[PDB]
C-alpha cells in the first residue's frame, strides 16, 4: 500500500533479476563458441 | 538451477580451455570443462548483490553542527555556527563514494535521514528542547544571512522542522538536470582556460540550510547534524575499475603525492605460498 | 480513535530498513531517461570479467613490473610461481574480483584463472598449473604439485589458457577475511618440459595472469571494506 | 576461410585492410546509432555529413621503445583537426558521434611486447598537485598528439603515472573497460567500435570529451638480437554517424 | 488494542507534506461559489502572455524610457541592441516571465521575443534579429550574427514580428538563476538595410519589445524568490 | 480514506489538468488565424 | 619481401583539384587504403572514377 502520492516516496526497488554478463564479458563482433578455437 | 552438472572423462579436438584473450573477452569456461563433476544445485539467487540492494543503505553523508546562543552583537551568524548551510554531495565522506564511482552515471531518488544530538560542554542547569528547522535551498533561492532572516519563512522552498534528539526523514525525487547524475565528467563549464575541470553541476543535488528556531536559554548548546543518505529505485551505467588510492578533494580524481603502494608486497618469492 | 500500542524498537533508526517518506518535492517531474549502454544489474554481472593479477608482488613500490611474471628459458622441472587463494587478501586483493568480495563477508563458487603467453611467436613451452585443495601443504616440487587439480599447458597459437580452481569444500561458504578453517588451497605453476627460445632471441619471457569468477559464484552478507577509509571530511 | 584474423572496414572513401587481427571489440555490445526521436531534446534538425566525416583519420604515429609508459588520446579532441569532421565540430553548437578505433603495430615472429588498448568513458584525471588543483583546459585537449605518459608532471597538465590510469584507480584494473591486447605473437591490431556514450542526448564536442583511448605496453617491448629497439605504433579513427546541430558562428577555444 | 511501531520522522512538520486534519468549524458551510471571469489554473497558463522587456536598461533610475529600443535613420550595417539569454536576470528579470521563472529552479523551452515598431507610418526599415546559441560569443558584427538562428524582419503594415528562440541544448534543463555549463547564448539585433524616414519628419523612432514562453516550456522544482524580502513583519 | 467529516479537513486537490490560456493571450473579439495576415 | 618481415602502407588516391600530397596526413584525408603485409601477397586499390566531365584526354 503506498500512502503517499508521489514515486520517489516508494520504498526500495525489488530485484532486477535481470543479470546478463555479456556485454562486460564478450563484447566480441564475432561471436566466439567455447571449444572452437579462439583464432582460425 | 544447477550450480555443475556431472561431466566425465574428455578426449576431444574440442578443447573449450584454450582462449586468446587478446580478443577483449572472458571465455565462460566452467570446473566441468576441465574436471569431472558431479551435479550440484545453486540454492542461491544472487539478490543481495542487485545494485538496488548494494546502494540502498542509509550511508552517513554529512556531519555540522550549529549552536543555540545570545546572537547579540554577533556580526556573522554564519561565522558564529548560529545558522549553517550544506551543498548537498555523496563525496565528501569517503565510505558511500568509493561505492557510488564503480559505476559512471548513477540514477536514483534519496531518502534522507537527519540525526540532531545535543551537546552542553560546559556547566548547565538542564538540557533545553531545541527544535531544529532544516530547510532545502534550491540554486536561486535567497540565502540565509541571520539566523531568522526573512528566508527562514520559507514559504515556497521545503523545510522540515524536528526535535534535537529525534531524527527528521522525507525522500527527494531524482533532482539531476540529465537522465543521470555524472559520477565522473572529463569536461569543464565552457572552453574557458582557466574554467575548474571535472566539477560540475551535472551532479547537483540542491542544497541545505539549519538553525535552532529556539531563542537562547542561559547557557550555550551544541548540537551536532548528521545527515544520512538511501539511494531507492536505483539505475547505474558503465561499470570502472574501482578507486585504489586515497581522495584529496570533492569533485576530482586526485590522490596525494607521496602515497604508498597499494599492492601488498610479498613476505618472499614470487614462488611463495 | 482507534487503538494502538508500540513495541519495542519503536522511533530507532535501521540505517538497512526499507519503507515510505513523504517527498518534500511534490509533484515534481524528473528528466525524461535516454538509452545508455553499459546497464549494470547485479555485482554478479561484473566480477565475471577479468582483470590482470599483480602476482609479481615482489617489488617495493607499485610498478607495472608486478603484473609480469617472468620465465625463463632452458630451466627444466622449476616452478614458476605460487600462492595460496586467499581472493580478499594478498596478489588478489587489488583485483576487481578481490576489491569486490570484500563487500561481502561470505564467498563461495568456481574461480577461473588464465595466463595468457606473451613470448615471441617462434619460441614453445610447456607449463603445469595445479590447483591444491585446503588439507595439504602448498606444493614443493611439481610431483606433489602434479597429484591435485592440474592442467599441462601447451603454448601455441592459441594465447591463454583458463585454469578453473573448482569449489573444493566441505563447509558451503568460506569467509572473504582470511580465516583458517574456511581456507582454499594453493596454486602453483612449474616447468612440464621447458621454455625454448629461437636464435636470435633472449631473455626472459612474461605471462600475463587474470582472475575472474565462475557462474557459480555467490557472495553474501554486505559490509564495509578494509579498501578505503578516511580521517577528515574532504571539501571541495 | 574466413579467419577472425583477416578483416576489412570500408567507411567513406577510406578502406583499412588487416591481415593479423583477433576479432574486434563493440563497446557494451552496441553498435554506433543516431539519436531517436524519442530522446532527443533541442528542437534543432541535426546535419548528418555522412561520408565527408565519417572516414578514417589517420593520427600521426607514436614510436614504442623499451622505455614507453604509454599515451592517452581523448575523443572527439584527437579529431578536432580532421579534414571537414573538424570544421563541423567548430562551427556547431552540439554535436554527437560513434568511432571505429584501429590502432595498428607490427612487428616479427622474434619479437616479444603486449600492449593494451582500452576505451574509458568519461577519463576525468587527476592532477599531479594533489589537493583540488584543478587540470587546465589545454592539457586535456592534446588534439591529434594525445598526451604521452612518460612526459614529465607540466603545471596545471594531470599526473602521468601509469600503475594509476591517471585517477588513482589500479593499471590492472582497466580490464572492466571495453579493451583489447596486441600482443606481437599473435595480434598487430586492436579494433574497437564506440557507440556514443553520455547522460545528454547530445553535448557540445569541445567542452567535454566523452571517451579517451589508451595504448600501454604492459610486456616490454623486446626486439630480436640487434634489432633496432624500437617499433612505431599508429592509430587510424572514424567518426560514425556523426550528427551536427545548431549551426552559428564558430568556436573560439582557449589557446 | 493493535501493535504499531514508530519509524524515524514521527513527529516531524514538513512543509510540503499533504494530509488530512480536523477541521476547526465542524458543520460550517461555506459562501456558495459565484462566476467571476478569469480563472487560472497553472502558472504555465500566464507565462504564455507576452509582456514588455525593459531592453533599454542603461538609465539610472528606473524609467518609462527603458522600455523604448532607440533606432537611428540612416545607419548602414551597425548594431541595433544586444543582450545574453539568462532569463532570471539582467533584462528579463522584471518582466512576468523572468518574475515566475525565479519561482523555479529548472527550466526548459522556447522562448517567444517580438518587436512592435512605432515609427511613422510613412518611413521603412528591414532589421535582422539573431539567436547565438551556446557555444560561441555573442556576435560582434552582423556577418558573425547572420550565421546563426535569424530573421530578416521586413517593417511594414503589420507591424510585430516574433521571432523564437527554439530551444537548443546538450542537456534538457537549465538553470533559472545565471549558471554557465547551463548557458543558452545571445540575442542580438542590426540594420539589415536600414531606417529610412520621410521628409518633413526627425529623429529617433522606437521598438518596444516583448517575451512570452511557447507552448513548448517547462519549469519545475519550485523555490523561493530573490525578487521580495523585508526585515521586521509588516502591520496594519 | 477520509477519516473526517468535513471537506475542508481533506488533503491538497489533484491537478486541474485544465490549462487554457486563451483567455489571457488572445481575448480578440474576431478570431486571429496564424498565418493570415493581423489586419486584413 | 621475406615472408618473416612484416608492413603496413597506405595508399591514397588524391581526386583532382588539390596538389600531390606532401605528408601522409595530407595523403589519408582522400581515397586511400592500409594495406598490412601477410600471407595475401597483393592488395588491389581502385581509383574509382572521379569527374565533374564524364570524359577526360588520353593526352
Amino acid at each position: 500500500i503506498n500512502y503517499y502520492k508521489d514515486a520517489a516516496s516508494t520504498s526500495s526497488a525489488g530485484q532486477s533479476l535481470s543479470m546478463d554478463p555479456s556485454k562486460f564479458t564478450e563484447p566480441v563482433k564475432d561471436l566466439m563458441l567455447k571449444g572452437a578455437p579462439a583464432l582460425n | 538451477t544447477v550450480a555443475s552438472i556431472s561431466s566425465g572423462p574428455k578426449h576431444t579436438q574440442k578443447v573449450p580451455i584454450l582462449t586468446a584473450n587478446e580478443t577483449g573477452a572472458t571465455m565462460p569456461v566452467l570446473p566441468s570443462d576441465s574436471i569431472e563433476t558431479r551435479t550440484t544445485y545453486m540454492h542461491f539467487n544472487g539478490s543481495e548483490t542487485d545494485v538496488e540492494c548494494f546502494l540502498g543503505r542509509a550511508a552517513c553523508v554529512h556531519v555540522t553542527e550549529i549552536q543555540n546562543k545570545d546572537a547579540t552583537g554577533i556580526d556573522n551568524h554564519r561565522e558564529a555556527k548560529l545558522f549553517n548551510d550544506w551543498k548537498i554531495n555523496l563525496s565528501s565522506l569517503v565510505q558511500l563514494r568509493k561505492k557510488l564511482e564503480l559505476f559512471t552515471y548513477v540514477r536514483f531518488d534519496s531518502e534522507y535521514t537527519i540525526l540532531a544530538t545535543a551537546s552542553q560542554p560546559d556547566s548547565a542547569n538542564y538540557s533545553s528542547n531545541l527544535v531544529v528547522q532544516a530547510m532545502y535551498v534550491p540554486p536561486g533561492a535567497p540565502n540565509p544571512k541571520e539566523w531568522d532572516d526573512y528566508t527562514w519563512q520559507s514559504a515556497s522552498n521545503p523545510s522540515v522542522f524536528f526535535k534535537v534528539g529525534d531524527t527528521s526523514r522525507f525522500s527527494l525525487p531524482y533532482v539531476g538536470l540529465a537522465s543521470a547524475y555524472n559520477c565522473f565528467y572529463d569536461g569543464y563549464s565552457h572552453d574557458d582556460a582557466e574554467t575548474q575541470y571535472g566539477i560540475t553541476v551535472l551532479n547537483h543535488m540542491g542544497s541545505m540550510a539549519f538553525r535552532i528556531v529556539n531563542e537562547h536559554d542561559e547557557h550555550k548548546t551544541l548540537v551536532k547534524i548528521r545527515v544520512y543518505h538511501r539511494a531507492k529505485h536505483v539505475e547505474a551505467w558503465i561499470p570502472r575499475a574501482p578507486r585504489a588510492l586515497p581522495y584529496t578533494s570533492i569533485g576530482r580524481t586526485n590522490y596525494p603525492k607521496n602515497t604508498e603502494p597499494v599492492i601488498k608486497k610479498r613476505k618472499g618469492d614470487i614462488k611463495s605460498y | 480513535g482507534l487503538p494502538t500500542t508500540t513495541l519495542p524498537g519503536s522511533g530507532q533508526f535501521l540505517t538497512t530498513d526499507d519503507r515510505q517518506s513523504p517527498s518534500a518535492l511534490p509533484n515534481y517531474e524528473p528528466t525524461p531517461r535516454i538509452h545508455i549502454p553499459g546497464k549494470v544489474h547485479n555485482l554478479l554481472e561484473i566480477i565475471q570479467v577479468d582483470t590482470l593479477i599483480p602476482m609479481n608482488n615482489t617489488h617495493t613500490k607499485d610498478e607495472v613490473n608486478s603484473y609480469l611474471i617472468p620465465l625463463n628459458a632452458n630451466r627444466q622441472n622449476e616452478q614458476v610461481f605460487g600462492t595460496n587463494l586467499f581472493i580478499g587478501d594478498g596478489v588478489f586483493k587489488t583485483t576487481l574480483l578481490g576489491e569486490i568480495v570484500q563487500y561481502y563477508t561470505h564467498w563461495s563458487g568456481s574461480l577461473r584463472f588464465s595466463l595468457m603467453y606473451t613470448g615471441p611467436a617462434l619460441s614453445s613451452a610447456k607449463l603445469i598449473l595445479a590447483y591444491t585443495p585446503p588439507g595439504a601443504r602448498g606444493p614443493q616440487d611439481r610431483r606433489e604439485a602434479m597429484l591435485g587439480t592440474h592442467v599441462v599447458w601447451d603454448i601455441g597459437l592459441q594465447s591463454t589458457i583458463v585454469m578453473t580452481i573448482p569449489w573444493t569444500s566441505g563447509v558451503q561458504f568460506r569467509y572473504t577475511d582470511p580465516d583458517t578453517y574456511t581456507s582454499a588451497g594453493f596454486l602453483s605453476c612449474w616447468y612440464q618440459t621447458s621454455l625454448i627460445l629461437p636464435p636470435e632471441t633472449t631473455g626472459q619471457v612474461y605471462l600475463l595472469s587474470f582472475i575472474s569468477a565462475c557462474p557459480d559464484f555467490k557472495l553474501r552478507l554486505m559490509k564495509d571494506t578494509q579498501t578505503i577509509s578516511q580521517t577528515v571530511a574532504l571539501t571541495e | 576461410g574466413y579467419s577472425d584474423r583477416v578483416q576489412q572496414i570500408t567507411l567513406g572513401n577510406s578502406t583499412i585492410t588487416t591481415q593479423e587481427a583477433a576479432n574486434a571489440v563493440v563497446c557494451y555490445a552496441e553498435w554506433p546509432e543516431y539519436l531517436p526521436d524519442v530522446d532527443a531534446s533541442d528542437v534543432n534538425k541535426t546535419s548528418k555529413p555522412d561520408t565527408s566525416v565519417c572516414r578514417f583519420y589517420t593520427l600521426d604515429s607514436k614510436t614504442w621503445t623499451t622505455g614507453s609508459k604509454g599515451w592517452c588520446w581523448k575523443l572527439p579532441d584527437a579529431l578536432k583537426d580532421m579534414g571537414v569532421f573538424g570544421q563541423n565540430m567548430f562551427f556547431h553548437s552540439l554535436g554527437r558521434s560513434g568511432y571505429t578505433v584501429h590502432v595498428q603495430c607490427n612487428a616479427t615472429k622474434f619479437h616479444s611486447g603486449c600492449l593494451l588498448v582500452v576505451v574509458i568513458p568519461e577519463h576525468q584525471l587527476a592532477s599531479h598537485e594533489g589537493g583540488n588543483v584543478s587540470v587546465k583546459y589545454t592539457f586535456t585537449h592534446p588534439g591529434e598528439r594525445g598526451i604521452d605518459l612518460s612526459s614529465a608532471n607540466e603545471v596545471g597538465g594531470p599526473v602521468k603515472d601509469v600503475l594509476y590510469n591517471m585517477n588513482g584507480t589500479l593499471l590492472g584494473n582497466l580490464l572492466i573497460f571495453p579493451h583489447q591486447f596486441i600482443n606481437l605473437r599473435t595480434n598487430n591490431t586492436a579494433t574497437i567500435v564506440i557507440p556514443y556514450i553520455n547522460s545528454v542526448p547530445i553535448d557540445s564536442m569541445t567542452r567535454h570529451n566523452n571517451v579517451s583511448l589508451m595504448v600501454i605496453p604492459i610486456a616490454p617491448l623486446t626486439v630480436p638480437t640487434g634489432a633496432t629497439p624500437s617499433l612505431p605504433i599508429t592509430v587510424t579513427i572514424a567518426p560514425m554517424c556523426t550528427e551536427f546541430s545548431g549551426i552559428r558562428s564558430k568556436s573560439i577555444v582557449p589557446q
